[PDB]
């Protein structure tokens, strides 16, 4: 469902008479996502656990 | 029909046993606000006459409804106050009360300038003996004196002023009678005229300078926090400003352009002041100067929009700010100090107080279209025809009456309350029937408040 | 103060640690490059040298100074639920229960006026034996333990003996 | 607002003679707590209790205004500045943007063709 | 020292001793007060009186002119060529000069 | 009714060519709510039009025409002004209405078109020009709060511009 | 999750006893830190970042002095959740 989201808005910016760097500054953004979800998962989840706790 | 029901609520008082006196002075006054919301609220194409000038009509006055509303709600907050005095003086105080809501009646009735005036000082002398006397802060001389000082020294200009208008150009009284108005042609002899006109009203409405007025009257306050409310009706006692833009100089108004400005600093800088005081009161005190400050700048602009946003600001202030007071004297019998620090704590003890505390202070703000959001967003609306760049000064006060509320709120929202030993018992039946019959009628406002901005709307 | 300065400089950097690595044994392996450090410069006595290392302890602490410290419980302070999930009413309110509903558990009610009654009888032992440790006009600093602790009752008690809980 | 690092374990003297001071400083503070340790404990109070120090807090905002101020020097002109100034600096904002709008009303008309409010 | 001033009052009640009040002093009379008399203002006032604030009291013309307008909207329309407005309470007056 | 504009026809209608699948599923509930409560809410407007039976007739609106205008009484008189101000009053708030009649026929335009909306209607657009523009210069739009002598020198102000204008030209 | 006296007793020895700087027979119970059991100074701030982050973390500095045994370090975690009833 993000390719019917988020991927729509991207080829669509791309064909435009704006600002390039506005365009630019926005495509690596979306190479950003992929870095702070994985920091949701092999951060918090994925690995060892880390949980402090007797029980 | 509203001469001598009031004045027969004078001997009421004196007749009645000892055992009873409050149940009569507000159950005989309910009834009378009753028939003001039956009899009053009729209008035809233009403003009527319900008798000759001894009292006249309403044409923009739904500001008397508010003034007979307040009728019992003092009486309601001097309750826990004053049950320790002499049975004599509880007869004393109530007849002054009476006579104060006695001349309030009077002058919104009254479309006269020299009837209206002598009888708009005639609440001066009662306001002056109720601050002066049962005031439980020292030095509330100052409080009694430059209320004598500021305001006289403005409103004793109109009687060189409205006489000299009278002189010169038939007669004053009728007011409808008045309509063979010149338009004043801008000479240095009526520079003078205009401002003595003026000054009188800009002391009761407070500006930025001759604002010391209020704060004064507020800190050292006449009875705890139950006859600010009387105080408040002083706010909205400056009405007169309604009547002499539109009838007495409606050409001349390049001298109402520096007002405008001086009322502008009357907005930030005392919205500024209002964030670091101590005193519980005060905080109300300073934010009632820029709620009231709105008329001010919204009168000298002379737009039809701004008479519908400051005529419903009159009705909203006066049940807003005094409502507010009612929650500083809810504090105040308990504490016995109003400092903000030390009076920490809702929810702890006072759950069902911390409800009404939101429905009261956050009408400051502009809520859901109560009455403030309707007086104030008219006037925003009406600044920005006169000129563009108001709303960059408007809108920094949009930002500080959130300052207002918020700050009201979290100062009280922090839940400690560990020197505190009193306010054991949450509250009494009288103690949130205050906090009702100030929010519903509000409330009941939400709906059609057709008939409270009404001048020809 | 000067063995506290360095036990409360140690306790910060262990738990000021655990924010800049993220797995227990890496955690472990740093703690020891810690230890490497401080317990070699304790063992010989210094005096003006141990206050040179202390101000020089401020430095490394500094430079890894700020990366939102790892206040993950319920600490004082800093940050998730310092003080929260509290309607912590206090003994004040506890008084003031209305009739026809302090009725409704009537054992809360009666062991409250035991405890009501054990205080008023006891503060006038409470303030002899309170205003008698005296050093001269005004306390040294500290609390005032029971000394002539015959029957019981030590000199100031209802809010440190009387916690809401959390 | 502080300048260099946050000021907690930087710059203090090496156990001097401020230690006798510091001492001194736990004698002023139990000396107030003691005093209010006994007017708390008991069952019989009732009521918040007074502490002058908030008293005095309130004290030098609200009153001390003409006990003070009595020398009027340069920096109440200063302040004075701050005061009329900012009043006196829209009078060249207001007035600009009103014969901005005046002239442009009856020479070169700017007038909106749906404006039937004010 | 003033040897005649120092006589301090603090008694605050509320629920010792009257148990359910809204006011000191004679609690048959403070039901018949303060949950009374003060309530019937609160419903003749605020609910009954609601039928008067905006409730049909016809209010200077509101819904009269709407009855006006639409009956002269259809009449200049159909008869007239203006569209209702033109030229304001003078036709032909006296000139300035 | 006569006042209103409306549109002039509606049209639709159902085709229901592609697919079976199980028909329309908003007309199967079109025909199953028509009958579970909005005939139910008909039966009962009509149970309480027939508990109505005698009604009282209301006559309307009050004419009250003319009394002479304010241009015609020459010299200040408070006998004489006063049913000229309340002409010119009266004037003045049907004149307030009659712009919010063509402002709603604007809103009319909006919504029957969609989306053509500014290329389409060309008459509602037109007439609204046409009204604004004669109350703007004519009534009040320019003269602070109302007043009848006001406007009597407002309408001298814009003929003596014209005539100004007229005799250069 | 509810805590008991019994519960206090058990989680505590049990975090005491993995640190592995001590014997399980020279601490038992009421065997100081300070002396008895054969703790250095570093070492009773570690014990005490140890016993917290098992059970719930919130121990000050100022209370870090008062807390010497074992018992009383029990004791003290007890008193500051309000533990058993």
């Amino acid at each position: 469902t993000g390719f019917y989201s988020k991927d729509l808005i991207i080829e669509a910016a791309n064909t435009s008479y704006t600002n390039a760097w506005a365009l630019l500054m926005t495509l690596i953004a979306t190479s950003f996502t992929a870095i702070y979800s994985t920091r949701i998962i092999f951060f918090a989840l994925l690995g060892q656990p880390r949980f402090p706790t007797l029980v | 029909k509203y001469i001598i029901p009031t004045i027969m609520l004078m001997p009421l008082t004196w007749l009645s046993k000892n055992n009873m006196i409050w149940v009569n002075s507000t159950a005989h006054s309910l009834l009378i606000s009753f028939t003001s919301l039956l009899l009053m609220n009729q209008f035809g194409d233009n403003s009527l006459n319900f008798s000759l000038l001894f009292f006249s009509d309403s044409l923009s006055t739904p500001l008397l409804i508010l003034t007979m509303w307040l009728l019992p709600l003092m009486l309601m907050a001097s309750q826990h106050h004053l049950s320790k005095e002499n049975l004599t003086r509880k007869k004393l105080f109530i007849t002054m009360l009476i006579s104060l809501q006695l001349f309030l009646i009077m002058t919104f009735t009254a479309m006269e300038l020299i009837l209206f005036y002598i009888l708009f000082e005639a609440t001066l002398v009662p306001t002056l003996i109720i601050i002066t006397r049962w005031g439980n802060q020292t030095e509330r001389l100052n409080a009694g004196l430059y209320f004598l000082f500021y305001t006289l020294a403005g409103s004793l200009p109109l009687l060189v002023a409205l006489i000299y208008i009278q002189n010169t150009v038939g007669s004053l009284n009728f007011l409808m009678l008045q309509y063979w108005v010149q338009p004043v042609h801008n000479s240095w002899s009526n520079v003078f005229m205009w401002l003595a006109c003026m000054m009188a009203f800009m002391v009761k409405m407070p500006l930025y300078g001759l604002h010391l007025w209020l704060p004064k009257a507020h800190v050292e306050a006449p009875i705890a926090g139950s006859m600010v409310l009387a105080a408040v009706l002083l706010k909205l006692g400056g009405y007169g400003m309604l009547r002499i833009t539109l009838i007495l100089n409606p050409m001349t108004d390049f001298m109402a352009y520096p007002f405008i400005m001086l009322s502008l600093w009357g907005m930030i800088m005392t919205s500024s002041i209002c964030l670091r005081q101590t005193d519980l009161k005060s905080l109300i005190a300073y934010s009632s100067v820029s709620h009231m400050a709105l008329v001010i700048v919204a009168i000298l602009i002379q737009t039809p929009w701004s008479y519908m946003g400051a005529t419903a600001l009159m009705i909203a202030h006066g049940l807003t700010s005094s409502m507010l007071f009612c929650l500083a004297n809810s504090n105040y019998e308990r504490i016995h100090s109003r400092t903000m620090i030390l009076a920490r704590g809702l929810q702890t003890l006072l759950p069902l107080m911390a409800t009404w505390w939101l429905l009261a202070s956050l009408t400051n703000l502009a809520l859901p279209p109560t009455i403030n959001l309707i007086g104030e967003l008219f006037v925003v609306m009406s600044t920005f025809s006169w000129s563009n760049i108001t709303i960059i000064l408007m809108g920094v006060n949009m930002v500080i009456t959130a300052l207002y509320s918020l700050y009201m709120l979290i100062m009280t929202q922090r839940g400690k309350y560990t020197y505190h030993i009193n306010n054991i018992s949450p509250s009494f039946t009288r103690e949130n029937a205050l906090m009702s019959l100030h929010i519903l009628p509000l409330l009941l406002l939400t709906l059609n408040p057709k008939i409270i901005l009404g001048p020809l709307y | 103060t000067h063995q506290q300065k360095v036990l409360r400089l140690y306790k910060r950097a262990l738990r000021h640690l655990e924010s800049w690595c993220i797995h227990r044994d890496k955690y472990r392996y740093f703690a020891c490059l810690l230890r490497a450090r401080f317990d070699e410069h304790k063992n010989e006595k210094d005096m003006v040298k141990a206050t040179q290392l202390l101000r020089e302890a401020e430095e490394e602490f500094w430079h890894g100074q700020h990366p939102q410290p790892y206040i993950f419980p319920e600490s004082p302070g800093g940050t998730s639920y310092e003080r929260y999930e509290c309607y912590k009413v206090p003994e004040w309110c506890l008084d003031d229960w209305h009739p026809s509903e302090k009725a409704m558990y009537p054992d809360y009610f009666a062991k409250r006026e035991q405890w009501k009654k054990l205080r008023r009888e006891s503060w006038e032992r409470e303030v002899k034996q309170l205003q008698e440790e005296t050093p001269v006009g005004g306390p040294r600093t500290e609390a005032l333990p029971p000394a002539r602790k015959q029957g019981d009752l030590p000199p100031l008690w209802w809010h440190i003996v009387t916690r809401p809980r959390e | 607002s502080s300048l260099p690092t946050t000021l907690d374990p930087a710059e203090y003297d090496i156990s001097s003679e401020t230690r006798k001071a510091q001492a001194e400083r736990l004698a002023i503070r139990s000396r107030l707590k003691r005093e209010y340790q006994l007017q708390y404990y008991d069952p019989s109070r009732r009521g918040v209790i007074e502490d002058p120090a908030l008293v005095r807090w309130t004290y030098a905002r609200s009153a001390n205004i003409y006990p003070n101020f009595r020398p009027n020097t340069k920096t109440s002109l200063l302040g004075a500045l701050f005061g009329i100034g900012p009043l006196v600096f829209w009078y060249y904002v207001f007035k600009t943007d009103r014969d901005r709008k005046e002239k442009l009303i009856q020479e070169g008309k700017l007038d909106r063709t749906f404006n039937i409010s004010y | 020292r003033w040897q005649e001033d120092p006589e301090p009052e603090d008694e605050n009640l509320y629920e010792k001793n009257p148990d359910s009040h809204g006011y000191d002093k004679d609690p048959a009379v403070d039901i018949w007060n303060m949950r009374v008399v003060f309530f019937f203002g609160f419903s003749i006032v605020l609910v009954l009186g609601s039928t008067f604030v905006a409730y049909l009291p016809d209010y200077r013309m509101q819904e009269w002119a709407r009855r006006e307008a639409e009956r002269l909207v259809k009449y200049r329309e159909a008869h007239g060529l203006p569209i209702m407005e033109s030229n304001c309470f003078d036709p032909s007056k006296i000139q300035l000069p | 009714x006569x006042x209103x504009x409306x549109x002039x026809x509606x049209x639709x209608x159902x085709x229901x060519x592609x697919x079976x699948x199980x028909x329309x599923x908003x007309x199967x509930x079109x025909x199953x709510x028509x009958x579970x409560x909005x005939x139910x809410x008909x039966x009962x407007x009509x149970x309480x039009x027939x508990x109505x039976x005698x009604x009282x007739x209301x006559x309307x609106x009050x004419x009250x025409x003319x009394x002479x205008x304010x241009x015609x009484c020459q010299e200040k008189d408070v006998l004489c002004m006063f049913e000229a101000e309340m002409q010119w009053r009266r004037d003045y708030k049907v004149d307030q209405e009659i712009v919010n009649i063509i402002q709603e026929r604007l809103k009319a335009c909006q919504q029957r078109e969609g989306e053509s909306h500014r290329q389409n209607c060309a008459k509602e657009l037109e007439q609204f020009t046409q009204v604004v523009k004669a109350y703007q210069d004519r009534y009040x739009x320019x003269x602070x709060x109302x007043x009848x002598x006001x406007x009597x020198x407002x309408x001298x102000x814009x003929x003596x511009x014209x005539x100004x204008x007229x005799x250069x030209x | 999750p509810p805590l008991t006296l019994e519960g206090i007793k058990d989680r505590v020895l049990y975090v005491l006893k993995l640190y592995d700087k001590i014997d399980p027979e020279k601490l038992s119970v009421n065997s100081h830190f300070m002396k008895d059991l054969g703790l250095d100074s570093l070492d009773q701030v570690e014990i005490i970042m140890a016993m917290e982050d098992e059970f719930g973390f919130e121990i000050p500095d100022i209370d870090a002095e008062k807390l010497m045994c074992p018992q009383e370090i029990v004791d003290y975690i007890a008193d500051k959740k309000d533990v058993y009833e």
